[PDB]
C-alpha cells in the first residue's frame, strides 16, 4: 500500500542486514587502534570495502521510496541520508591517491620526530616528549626547538600533501553537490524545515561569527591578563602591546591555555585547585578515575557503564609492547558494545577527560533505541557538550572537596574563586578564538579565497589579528603549520570544539535551573540532582531523530546558540580582571613580532 | 511412574531457532521443579498463573517445553500481550497463558569469535502469529503491490534473517536460551504431577 | 624668604595682570565675531599678541621657582600650568615657518573649492555644498566624486605641510621634556599624587584602548545593522562581510552617522518627535528657549542667567544688519561676564542647543572665583560632557510631554524608544573607534612609529581594522587624509570627543541615580532634582584644582572612567540589535575593497 | 547753626582710589542722617557701636567721612575684624568701630567702553595696614633677598595696580563708590550733631 509503509520495510530490512557489516567494521577498526600492525590495516580496509558497497547498493535502492510521500519526519530522515549519499563521486584512481594521502598525513603525525641540534641521535615523538617540554616548560629557547622542529621536521612534510588532499576532498565535495570541502563540513548542523525556516549551512558562519565578537572583552582581557603574568617568566621577549608568542602558550599549538595556570594563578597562596598531586598521593590510578566518573553518572539519574564496557575496553596503555592511539575516541561499536581507548595518566586533565568520555558514552546509550541511521548526536557539538557540560559541575572545588581531593576544611572565598575561574577562563576562553580561527582558515582554504602562495602568510595574519598570537620564527610557504595540529593532518573537523563550548554552558544553566541552584552558575554542581539527569537523558533519547533546534529548544527553551550563559559563568573572573588590567595594555598590535622589533 | 525428563529439555546440547521453535509434550510422568527453581543459574524464571513452589504441590494433565534462542533484549517479549518481531512473527504466547518462562546467557556456547549465525528468526509476516502457531516457510515475503513470484529483489524480502553472535556482544544482544513450560487443564484425568 | 612663598607673590602679580589682558582680548574678539569686520580683526589679533608675550613673559618667569620646594597644591598646580608652555624652544626662524605652516593649513582647508569632473565651472567648497553631498546623496558615484575630490584637492596640498609641522611640533614638545607632540597633548590627564598614584600620561592610552575593546559588541553589532539597510540603497558596492565603504557613511569622513537614519531607521511608521511645528504654533522666539533652559538648571537648584547675559549675548542672528559667526559658542570672557553667540532658529535642534550652551555656562559660573588659569574643566572631557548631559535630560518626552510641546496622546511603546536609541548609536557610538583611531594615528605618527612611506597606508589599514571602514580608492603617500579634517588640519587634539562621551553616561547614570530615577536609564530626566543640582554644583565649582580623579569621583562614586553607564545607556538597544542580526554577519574583513 | 557738608562727600564728582582714600573731617555743623538712611540709593548701609535710626539723637565731637572706590566683591572688606588685598593693605577698620559703612554701585559714573583705569589699589605690603593708616608709597616691593633697585621683575614688583571698570562687568567687578562714617566717640565737646 502506502509508499510510506514500504519505505518502512525496505528501512527495516535496511538495519538488519547494516548491523553486522558495520559492527564487524567497528570491530576490525578497534582491533587496529588497540594494536596497530599491517596486516590488522588489511582487516580494516576490506571490512570498510564491505561497508562501503552496502552502503552504495542501499542508498542507490532508497531513491525508489520519492521523499514527496513520506508523511512521517523520521521515516524521511532515515530515506534523506540513505538517497544523498551514494559512493559513486571520485575516479577509482583519485580516491586510492586520496586515502593514500590522507594515510601518508596521518602516519607523518603521528611518527614525525625532531632531534636536538647538539645530540642528533637524540630525538622525541610529539605524542609523549614534545607533548612534554611544550606542556612544562619554561625555557624559552627550548619551546622555540620543539615549536619551530615539530613545524619543520613534520609540517614541511606535510605541505604538499596537504596541498593535494585539498583539491581532491574539494572534488569530492563538489561531486555531492556542495560548494566545497568545508560547506560539506557545515552539514552537519543543517535542518530541513518546518515553515521553510531551517538551519542553513551559510547560517552556522554566521551564528559562529557573531558570537565570535561577542566574547571579544573577555577573551581580550584574560588576553591582557596572561600577557602581562608571562612577562615575569620570560622578561624580554614579551611586549605589553604585541601579540603574545605562539610558542609560550602551553601546549604545542596554544590549543589550550590551562598549562599556563602555574604562571597565571591570581592566589597562589591558597591550596590548589589542580588536584593532579592530591590524586597521585592517594592512590588513583586509571580504574579510580572511571569508577569515580560512572559515579557521578549514576548520581543524576542516569546508567551504570555496561558490564561489556569494563570487560573491553583500553583504559590505559599496554605494557605488552603493542603500539595503540593514545588519543581518547568513544566508540559506539553497535549491538548494545561501548567502549572507550585512551591512556590514562593519574592528572586532573585526564580525570576531566574521563568524564568528556563517559559522556560521550552516556549519549550514545540513550539514544541507541533509534533506528540505526538516526543514532548520532543532534549535532556534533551536542555529542561535544555532553561530556563537558558534566566535567563543569565536576571541576567545581564544593564537588572537588566532597571526594578526597581539597582538604575538609579549605575554606572556599573570594580568592579561591577567582583561582577556579581563571583555571576554567585559561582552558575554556583560551581556546574559542584558537578553535575559531583555524576552522575559519581553513573553511576560506576551501572556498578558494586563499590560494597556495600565500597560505602560511594569510594563516598568520589571522593568528595575530583573531587569536592575538603572533609566529616568534617567520614561516614561508613550504611550512604547513595548520597541519601539525593533529586533527587537520587526520581530517576532522574543528569546529565542534567551539560550538561545543556555546552548548555547553547552556545545558549546564538549564540543568543547574532544574536542580534549583540557589546562587551564581559556576558554583552549580548537579551531583545528586535526576531531574537534572532525567532531563539531560530526555535530550539524549532523541538523538539526531529531530532538528537538533527543536531539541536544543525542549532543553534550555531557546532555538539559539547562546553565549550569555558562558558569559555569566564567567562574569565574575571578568570584571575582577577588568581591575587587573587597570594598568596594563588591552588588546594587542598586530605588527609587532619577536624577529623584528 | 518415573521422573519428568527435563533435563533433555534444559541441558539439551543444540536449541533450536525461534522461528520454528521446539515442543517437548510432557505426559504421564511425576517432577520435581525444585531443581528449576534452586538452579541460581537463570536470568529469568516469571511464572504466570502459577507459583514455582506450588507446582509441586499441583497435578497437571499436560506439560509442554518450549525451546528455542533469542537476545537478551528480546526475552522480555516471551509473555502475554507483547508485541515485537519475536512475538508477533516467531513465538506468541496466549493471554490466558498459565505455565513458566525460564531464560539463561548462552553466550559462552552460542557465541563464537567472529559471530555465530546458526540462528535465524522471522523479520517480515503478512499478519501476526496466533498463540502457539509456528510458521518455518520460506516464502518471499510480499511488501509491494507488484508480485514478487519468483524470488528476492526491490520491495520483496526473504523473511528469515540470521543472528550474530559474538563475544563482545552487549548483553541485550548476548543469546540467550529460553525453555516456556506451558501446563494444561485439560478436562481428563491428570498425568504430570509434582512431589 | 620661603621659595613657596615668593611663587605666591609671583602668581598673585601674573592673576591680577592676567585678568585684565585675558578680559581685553576676550573682548576684542567678541566683537569681531559679533561683528565681522577688517577693522574689528585688527583690534582682536592686538589685543591677543599682548596676551601673547604677557603669557610668554610670565612663563618664562615661572620657570625660576622649583617645583619641589612649594608644598601647596594650587600653587604648585599653577605654577606647573605656566610652566610646561609658552616659554619658547625654537629658534625665531623656526617659530615663524611653523606659524606660517598653521595658518597656511588653516586657509588651504577654509579655502578648499572641489570641481565637477566634467564641469570644471561649477565647483564646491566644503562648508555648504560638499557638506550637503555627504550629508544627502544617495548616487554612490555623486559621493564618490565629492570625497575623493575633498582629499585629492585639499589633503594632497596638505601633506608637506603636515609633514613639517609634526616635526616643528614634535621639537617644541620635546623642548619642554615631552616624549613627543602626542604625549605632550596627554598632560592634560595627567594628576600628581596622594602617594605616587597619580594619573600618567600612558595611563590615558591604556584607558581609551580597555574602553575601545569593551564597546566592541555594541559597535560591531551596530555597524552589522547598518550594513545590511545599506545594502538596500547600495545594492552591488556593500559586501555581507566586508569593512563600509568611506564615503557612505553619511558626512565626508565618517565621523558620525548620524545622517543615516532615514536609511536604518527601525520603525519607519512611527512618527520621530519633532517639536519644531509645536514650537512655532505657541509663538515661540528664542528668548522663550533660553529662559525654559534657564528655568531647567534652576529647577535643579543652579543659579539663574546674569543680568550681563541676558543684555550682551548674542541670541539670535543679529537682526541681519552685520555679519557674524553663527556657529554656538558659550563665552566665559573673564570678570563674570558671561555670553551666548548663536543664531537660533525656533528649531527643536537649536532648542536642545541652548541647553547644552548653557551648561557650558553654568560650569563657567560655578568656578568663577577659582585663580585664572584654574578655570576650567576637570580635564578636556568634561566640559562638553556637562553640556551634553543637559541635552540628555531635557530631550526625553515626558520633559517635552510636561513641558507642553509634545502631545500627552504621544505613545512610548518599544518601538518609539527603539528608533530613538537607534537615532542616538548612530551619533554617539559611531564616533567612538571613529575617534579612537583618529587620535590613535595621530599618537603613532607623533612617537615615529609611523614613517612618512607609511602614513597612508597605516591610516587605512587602521580604518579597516579599527573602524571597520575601508576607502572606495587607493590613495598613495601623496595623500594625507587625516588633515582633510578640520580638527586634523587646524592643530586641534581630538580625543576629547571620545572622553567626553564617556564621562557623559558616567555622570548621567550618577545623577539619575540621585534623582531617584526608577526605570530605563535613557528615559531619565533630572528636572527637579536638587540633590542632582548639588552633586553637579559639587563638581563644577572645582574647575581643574584638584586631580580629575578625585573630582570624578565625588560624582560617580568611581575614580577611573568607565563605559559601563554608556553600554547600559544602550542595552535595549543591544539586546534588539542581536535578535535583528541573527540572520546577518557581525564583524568584517579588512581585505575586501570596492576596487578589489 | 549751618548744616554739614555731607553734600561734598556723597555728590562729588569722582572719588579717590582706595590705596589713597579721601577722608573729610566733619566738625561744627548740623546734619539730618534720616536722609541717609531713608536714602534707598544705597546697596549697602551697616553701622557699627550705633544705631542708625538713632543718631539723629546723637552729638559727636568729630565725624569723619572716608570716600572711595573697589569692586563689589571687595565692599563686604569694609567691616572690622576682615582681610584681603582691600582690608590689609588698602583701608582697614578697627576692631571697636562706631560708624557705619555705605556703599551703591557705581557702574554708570566710573565704567566707560574700553575700560577706566583711572582709580588704582595696592597689591603688596610688608605688613598688613593699621586701622586708618593711609599709605600711598610707590615703592617697589621687594620679595626676594636681591635688592630692587627699581623697575621689575627678578621678584620685584610694583605695589600698585589699577582696577579696569567696564559696563560689561559681572557685578561683583563692577566700581563702588563707598563712603564711611566714623563718630569719633571719645570725649571734649560734641559739635556735630543731628536734628530731626
Ligand atoms: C547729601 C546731599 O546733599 N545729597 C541729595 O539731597 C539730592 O536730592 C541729590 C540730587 O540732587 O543729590
Ligand atoms: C543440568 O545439569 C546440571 C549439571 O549436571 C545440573 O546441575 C542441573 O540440575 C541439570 N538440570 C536438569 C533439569 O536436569
Amino acid at each position: 500500500s502506502t509508499t510510506e509503509d514500504r519505505a518502512k520495510i525496505f528501512l527495516d530490512n535496511f538495519n538488519h542486514e547494516a548491523e553486522d557489516l558495520s559492527y564487524q567494521s567497528s570491530l576490525a577498526s578497534w582491533e587496529y587502534n588497540t594494536n596497530i600492525s599491517d596486516e590488522n590495516v588489511q582487516k580494516m580496509d576490506e571490512a570498510g570495502a564491505k561497508w562501503s558497497a552496502f552502503y552504495e547498493e542501499q542508498s542507490k535502492l532508497a531513491k525508489n521510496y520519492p521523499l514527496e510521500e513520506i508523511q512521517t519526519v523520521p521515516v524521511k530522515l532515515q530515506l534523506q541520508i540513505l538517497q544523498q549519499s551514494g559512493s559513486p563521486v571520485l575516479s577509482e584512481d583519485k580516491s586510492k591517491r586520496l586515502n593514500s594521502i590522507l594515510n601518508a598525513m596521518s602516519t607523518i603525525y603521528s611518527t614525525g620526530k625532531v632531534c636536538k641540534p647538539n645530540n642528533p641521535q637524540e630525538c622525541f615523538l610529539l605524542e609523549p616528549g614534545l607533548d612534554n617540554i611544550m606542556g612544562t616548560s619554561k625555557d624559552y629557547n627550548e619551546r622555540l626547538w620543539a615549536w619551530e622542529g615539530w613545524r619543520a621536521e613534520v609540517g614541511k612534510q606535510l605541505r604538499p600533501l596537504y596541498e593535494e588532499y585539498v583539491a581532491l576532498k574539494n572534488e569530492m565535495a563538489r561531486g555531492y553537490h556542495y560548494e566545497d570541502y568545508g560547506d560539506y563540513w557545515r552539514r552537519d548542523y543543517e535542518t530541513e524545515e518546518s515553515s521553510g525556516s531551517g538551519y542553513s549551512r551559510d547560517q552556522l558562519m554566521k551564528d559562529v561569527d557573531r558570537i565570535f565578537t561577542e566574547i571579544k572583552p573577555l577573551y581580550e582581557h584574560l588576553h591582557a591578563y596572561v600577557r602581562t603574568k608571562l612577562m615575569d617568566t620570560y622578561p624580554f621577549h614579551i611586549s605589553p602591546t604585541g601579540c603574545l608568542p605562539a610558542h609560550l602558550l602551553g601546549d604545542m599549538w596554544g590549543r589550550f591555555w590551562t598549562n599556563l595556570y602555574p604562571l597565571t594563578v591570581p592566589f597562589g597562596q591558597k591550596p590548589n585547585i589542580d588536584v593532579t598531586d592530591a590524586m597521585v598521593n592517594q592512590g588513583w590510578d586509571a580504574n579510580r578515575i572511571f569508577k569515580e566518573a560512572e559515579k557521578f553518572f549514576v548520581s543524576v539519574g542516569l546508567p551504570n557503564m555496561t558490564e561489556g564496557f569494563w570487560n573491553n575496553s583500553m583504559l590505559t596503555e599496554p605494557g605488552d609492547g603493542r603500539k595503540v592511539v593514545c588519543h581518547p575516541t568513544a566508540w559506539d561499536l553497535g549491538k548494545g558494545d561501548f567502549r572507550i581507548k585512551m591512556c590514562t595518566k593519574v592528572t586532573m586533565e585526564d580525570f576531566l577527560t574521563a568524564h568528556h568520555e563517559m559522556g560521550h558514552i552516556q549519549y550514545d546509550m540513550a539514544y541507541a533505541t533509534q533506528p540505526y541511521l538516526l543514532r548520532n548526536g543532534a549535532n556534533e557539538g551536542f555529542h561535544e557538550a555532553v561530556g563537558e557540560v558534566m566535567s563543569l559541575s565536576v571541576a567545581t572545588p564544593k564537588h572537588l572537596k566532597t571526594m578526597g581531593l581539597l582538604s575538609p576544611d579549605f575554606l572556599e572565598d573570594n580568592e579561591t574563586e577567582i583561582n577556579f575561574l581563571l583555571k576554567q577562563a585559561l582552558n575554556i576562553v583560551g581556546t574559542l578564538p584558537f578553535t575559531y580561527m583555524l576552522e575559519k582558515w581553513r573553511w576560506m582554504v576551501f572556498r578558494g579565497e586563499i590560494p597556495k602562495e600565500e597560505w602560511m602568510k594569510k594563516w598568520w595574519e589571522m593568528k595575530r589579528d583573531l587569536v592575538g598570537v603572533v609566529e616568534p620564527v617567520p614561516h614561508d610557504e613550504t611550512y604547513c603549520d595548520p597541519a601539525s595540529l593533529f586533527h587537520v593532518a587526520n581530517d576532522y573537523s574543528f569546529i565542534r570544539y567551539y560550538t561545543r563550548t556555546i552548548f555547553e554552558f547552556q545545558f549546564h544553566e538549564a540543568l543547574c535551573r532544574i536542580a534549583q541552584h540557589d546562587g551564581p552558575l559556576h558554583k552549580c554542581d548537579i551531583s545528586n540532582s535526576t531531574d537534572a539527569g532525567k532531563k539531560l537523558h530526555q535530550m539524549l533519547s532523541v538523538g539526531k531523530s529531530q532538528p537538533w533546534t527543536v531539541t536544543l529548544k525542549d532543553i534550555v527553551d531557546s532555538r539559539n546558540m547562546d553565549v550569555g550563559p558562558l558569559l555569566r559563568y564567567f562574569e565574575p573572573l571578568y570584571t575582577w580582571l577588568q581591575e587587573q588590567n587597570r594598568k596594563s595594555y588591552v588588546g594587542w598590535n598586530t605588527d609587532w613580532s619577536p624577529y623584528s622589533d | 511412574t518415573n521422573l519428568c525428563p527435563f533435563g533433555e529439555v534444559f541441558n539439551a546440547t543444540t536449541f533450536a531457532s525461534v522461528y520454528a521453535w521446539n515442543r517437548k509434550r510432557i505426559s504421564n510422568c511425576v517432577a520435581d521443579y525444585s531443581v528449576l527453581y534452586q538452579s541460581t543459574s537463570f536470568s529469568t524464571f516469571k511464572c504466570y498463573g502459577v507459583s514455582p513452589t506450588k507446582l509441586n504441590d499441583l497435578c497437571f494433565t499436560n506439560v509442554y517445553a518450549d525451546s528455542f534462542v533469542i537476545t537478551g533484549d528480546e526475552v522480555r517479549q516471551i509473555a502475554p500481550g507483547q508485541t515485537g518481531k519475536i512475538a508477533d512473527y516467531n513465538y506468541k504466547l496466549p493471554d490466558d497463558f498459565t505455565g513458566c518462562v525460564i531464560a539463561w546467557n548462552s553466550k559462552h556456547i552460542d557465541a563464537k569469535e567472529g559471530g555465530n549465525f546458526n540462528y535465524l528468526y522471522r523479520l517480515f509476516r503478512k499478519a501476526n502469529l496466533k498463540p502457539f502457531e509456528r510458521d518455518i516457510s520460506t516464502e518471499i515475503y510480499q511488501a509491494g503491490s507488484k508480485p514478487c513470484n519468483g524470488q528476492t529483489g526491490l520491495n520483496c524480502y526473504y523473511p528469515l534473517y540470521r543472528y550474530g553472535f559474538y563475544p563482545t556482544d552487549g548483553v541485550g544482544h548476548q543469546p540467550y536460551r529460553v525453555v516456556v513450560l506451558s501446563f494444561e487443564l485439560l478436562n481428563a484425568p491428570a498425568t504430570v504431577c509434582g512431589h
